[PDB]
């Protein structure tokens, strides 16, 4: 006969068609991306099209095959990728519902209006100027103005559209065996059917309130500082016992606390670093500052970059003609075919991110060796937590002193060596429990915890108790306030973020004891240390075929995500913090609030 | 004695129908071979490369097809794969040369080269030096059948060369030489 395991076979077969079809569409995606047309667009879509339909007939084909009978480690672990049948088990009305309700959400947050009272025809999207607006303005009226205003003439539409969206969700969800689409989501972290390695879906939740409580001081101290920082640019507007305005955050939902640094400056007569007015002495040209990060990556011992690369990759900018998305993305085409669309404009902040988007690559070259299904990142945080560790050891100070960009006599003061880490902690700390605190609101209400006339007040209760950030003005049930993120009204799992920050840390933490690092951890850099080379390309060349879990231990050595490495890194700027906030009250009362005055 | 074309034959024949042609006894002034390509492999497994020239055989083969690049070391005394569990097996005691050199323009096309096809799929592995041409739907499976769509399969895969994939990917020609003595 045939054992029920000749899925194996039938893999292997859908494995050459998928190989083949995923690269016409991804090289379709490729030169739209770079020099959009109408008929670009319209071979984008027709290859997208037929890669879906692929899927879904081979999909079908798939459910031949029972994973009971499956054991291989592997074969079970693409059945599952083919057989999951998300979305397609939903009712015909009902996934194409929530498709059309998909798109109306996507539609009215990438193009929804917001303008003043006193001229209603000069309206601007959080795109233009609302982007801007939360990012330089630094008011707090023109920045309480805005946010409410894109809560109201948005969010409020956003909310029945988000109300249909949950339950659809729901069913679709329990449909494919499981309790709510927040365990859909979670799903990528299931790890069972693994000796050891059983990170089950519910225990993702149990282990970020794990990692948040130790998260919590660093915040708290952090959020202390900013607002004793944010009581000299805002002086009679925040308590100093109070939570933060939701509004004087730097953008409009308090994600990232990255556009505050210029009012919370540890040191603000100490330049931070920026190479951008170094290298342009050097006349780097667009080339150079990636030939600079490959070298990064074959110091390490990844190999080289393929010749397929510098000459089918956009390094080089559109070029002033055709139409190109700029947006720095590594690109795995297919059969071995790895590029970089990446608009490389000379600025430090493009040397960072060519090295981001370069680990990318360089983790798509090592999984590709394995089975189409299992090219992707062992669960949702590791491909870009690659791509953040290669930033973090490329901005190092010292990685740019081998590096002529910085002359060989610099000496990072403690001052901007605290000026640096708090840049970087306000982009990574103050994400952490607006990722944690949204995505946990999420999965609440999926499970309908949150009862949707409570919907919004549970989210203003978790911003003063989880995140410490206070509305500006109540925001009754009409409000859809987490809607008005790109991730919540775009259907994008946001924990992603949350667990790629631990995994990062950890990352950056293994591979500074493979290099034999001394100092600080925000001082390593990884160059020049191939045995830290030999110690992630151990878990890049694994791919989905493992578990993150046994994947997570190759590269760090433990079995479970930590956030201690989080801590390790910003150690310092932590004692910092507990010296500037002295007089502070340290934390937040989730009674305040700016109207209860 | 020849070599100025076996190797230049344009639409090299697929793995799975690869073209076997013999040498007779001729001027063997293969010593040639070496000033026409940068070949990608040159594995001379029972005779030397720098043997070739002085050492005399009887007849000889010149096995030709198209193949990835990472697929051309399946072309060795075992060393077990798709090309050569089902396509092309060589003898574990193999005294030829294996050459095989990058043609991924010679043989890629921007639309897809759907046009040299390797076997994917296959009851039992081959013999050494053994031809499969038949393309008769697999099994792959247990329900007898009449035509794919169920667990059974075609024999036959395309390799779908691009003007531009991975080295390992991109089509690679391979004039194996067979030799043999009476």
């Amino acid at each position: 006969s045939t054992i029920e395991e000749q899925a194996k076979t039938f893999l292997d077969k859908f494995n050459h068609e998928a190989e083949d079809l995923f690269y016409q569409s991804s090289l379709a995606s490729w030169n739209y991306n770079t020099n959009i047309t109408e008929e670009n667009v319209q071979n984008m879509n027709n290859a997208g099209d037929k890669w879906s339909a692929f899927l879904k007939e081979q999909s079908t084909l798939a459910q031949m095959y029972p994973l009971q009978e499956i054991q291989n480690l592997t074969v079970k672990l693409q059945l599952q990728a083919l057989q999951q049948n998300g979305s397609s088990v939903l009712s015909e009305d009902k996934s194409k519902r929530l498709n059309t309700i998909l798109n109306t959400m996507s539609t009215i947050y990438s193009t929804g209006k917001v303008c003043n009272p006193d001229n209603p025809q000069e309206c601007l999207l959080l795109e233009p100027g609302l982007n801007e607006i939360m990012a330089n303005s630094l008011d707090y009226n023109e920045r309480l103005w805005a946010w409410e205003s894109w809560r109201s003439e948005v969010g409020k539409q956003l909310r029945p559209l988000y109300e249909e969206y949950v339950v659809l969700k729901n069913e679709m969800a329990r449909a494919n065996h499981y309790e709510d689409y927040g365990d859909y989501w979670r799903g990528d972290y299931e790890v069972n059917g693994v000796d050891g390695y059983d990170y089950s879906r519910g225990q993702l939740i149990e282990d970020v309130e794990h990692t948040f409580e130790e998260i919590k001081p660093l915040y708290e101290h952090l959020h202390a500082y900013v607002r004793a920082k944010l009581m000299n640019a805002y002086p009679s507007y925040i308590s100093p016992i109070g939570c933060l305005p939701a509004h004087l955050l730097g953008d409009m939902w308090g994600r990232f606390w990255t556009n505050l640094y210029s009012l919370t400056v540890p040191f603000g007569q100490k330049p931070n670093i920026d190479v951008t007015d170094a290298m342009v002495d050097q006349a780097w040209d667009a080339q150079r500052i990636f030939k600079e990060a490959e070298k990064f990556f074959v110091s390490v011992g990844l190999p080289n970059m393929t010749q397929g690369f510098w000459e089918n990759s956009m390094l080089t900018d559109p070029g002033n003609v055709q139409k190109a998305v700029c947006h720095p993305t590594a690109w795995d085409l297919g059969k071995g075919d790895f590029r970089i669309l990446m608009c490389t404009k000379v600025t430090m902040d493009d040397f960072l991110t060519a090295h981001h988007e370069m680990g990318h690559i360089q983790y798509d070259m090592a999984y590709a060796a394995q089975p189409f299904l299992l090219r992707n990142g062992a669960n949702e945080g590791f491909h870009e937590a690659v791509g953040e560790i290669m930033s973090l050891s490329a901005a190092t100070p010292k990685h740019l002193k081998s590096i002529g960009l910085l002359s060989p006599d610099f000496q990072e003061d403690n001052e901007t060596e605290i000026n640096f880490l708090l840049k970087q902690a306000l982009t990574i700390v103050g994400t952490l429990p607006f990722t944690y605190m949204l995505e946990k609101w999420r999965w609440m209400v999926f499970k309908g915890e949150i009862p949707k006339d409570q919907w919004m007040k549970k989210w203003w209760e978790m911003k003063r108790e989880i995140v410490g950030v206070v509305e500006p003005v109540p925001h009754d049930e009409t409000y859809c306030d987490p809607a008005s993120l790109f991730h919540v009204s775009n259907d994008y799992s946001f924990i992603r973020y949350y667990t790629r920050t631990l995994y990062q840390f950890q990352f950056q933490e293994a591979l500074c004891q493979a290099a034999k690092h001394e100092g600080p951890l925000h001082k390593c850099d990884i160059s020049n240390s191939t045995e830290a080379g030999q110690k992630l390309f151990n878990m890049l060349r694994l791919g989905k075929s493992e578990p993150w879990t046994l994947a997570l231990e190759n590269v760090v050595g433990a079995k479970n995500m930590n956030v201690r490495p989080l801590l390790n890194y910003f150690e310092p700027l932590f004692t910092w913090l507990k010296d500037q906030n002295k007089n502070s009250f340290v934390g937040w009362s989730t009674d305040w609030s700016p109207y209860a005055d | 004695c020849p070599f100025h074309e076996v190797f230049n034959a344009t639409r090299f024949a697929s793995v799975y129908a690869w073209n076997r042609t013999r040498i007779s006894n001729c001027v063997a002034d293969y010593s040639v071979l070496y000033n026409f390509a940068p070949f990608f492999a040159f594995k001379c497994y029972g005779v030397s490369p720098t043997k070739l020239n002085d050492l005399c055989f009887t007849n000889v083969y010149a096995d030709s097809f198209v193949i990835k690049g990472n697929e051309v070391s399946q072309i060795a005394p075992g060393q077990t794969g798709n090309i050569a569990d089902y396509n092309y097996k060589l003898p574990d005691d193999f005294t030829g040369c294996v050459i095989a050199w990058n043609s991924n323009k010679l043989d890629s096309k921007h639309s897809g080269n759907y046009d040299y096809w390797y076997r994917s799929f296959r009851k039992s592995k081959l013999k050494p030096f053994e031809r499969d041409i038949s393309t008769e739907i697999y099994q792959a499976g247990n329900k007898p059948c009449k035509g794919k769509g169920p667990n059974c399969y075609f024999p036959l895969q395309s390799y779908g060369f691009r003007p531009t994939y991975g080295v390992g990917h991109q089509p690679y020609r391979v004039v194996v030489l067979s030799f043999e003595l009476l």
